[PDB]
């Protein structure tokens, strides 16, 4: 008795495990996906270099 | 339920030839170990969240299909076919039984009748 359900069990846990490494994975490139599109966001859009200069020389008052 | 013939084990031990004290000795651990085992296996083992897996899947009715297939699939009960001790018994008190108990009685008949004639 204990054998059927442990085997059964196990083949149902197989699925779980498996579909959470699949999301695990996949939002793993997801979100990763992210870094090279915005490496690709301000490395390249120059219009991304004066987004630069603005939000930053909003540090220096601030903290005065 | 089980039956289980009550068992008062210093008679036990009182029974067995010293030429075979090892054997009853196994016999008694592998009661206890036996029974040590019964009282920790659980008779079944703990149901299966169902709609819970079939909640969490992906394939179909797969749990559809395993939650029927685990009931009604009836796991066979091991034959026993052990009981050669009843038999190994039985012979045993051709032995033990009746040969022994016979001689013994005409034993004590014969003492008893060698009491009588002393009483006189």
């Amino acid at each position: 008795l204990h054998r059927v359900y442990r085997e059964v069990k196990n083949r149902l846990d197989y699925h779980i495990s498996v579909q959470n490494m699949m999301r695990q994975k996949e939002q793993e490139h997801m979100i990763n996906w992210v870094e090279k599109r915005v490496v690709q966001s301000i490395s390249a859009q120059q219009e991304k270099e004066t987004i630069a200069k603005c939000i930053a020389d909003l540090k220096l008052l601030s903290k005065k | 339920k089980l039956a289980l013939k009550t068992i008062d084990w210093v008679a036990f031990g009182e029974i067995i030839p010293r030429n075979q004290k090892a054997v009853a000795n196994s016999l008694k651990s592998w009661n206890e170990t036996l029974t040590s085992r019964l009282a920790t296996l659980p008779e079944k083992p703990p149901a299966i969240d169902w709609a819970y897996y079939k909640a969490n899947v992906a394939k179909a009715g797969l749990v559809d299909d395993f939650e029927k297939k685990f009931n009604a699939l009836k796991v066979p009960i091991p034959e026993d076919k052990y009981t050669a001790q009843v038999d190994a018994e039985e012979k045993e008190d051709v032995k033990s039984c009746a040969e022994f108990l016979t001689q013994s009685k005409t034993r004590i008949q014969e003492y008893e009748k060698e009491l009588e004639k002393m009483r006189n």
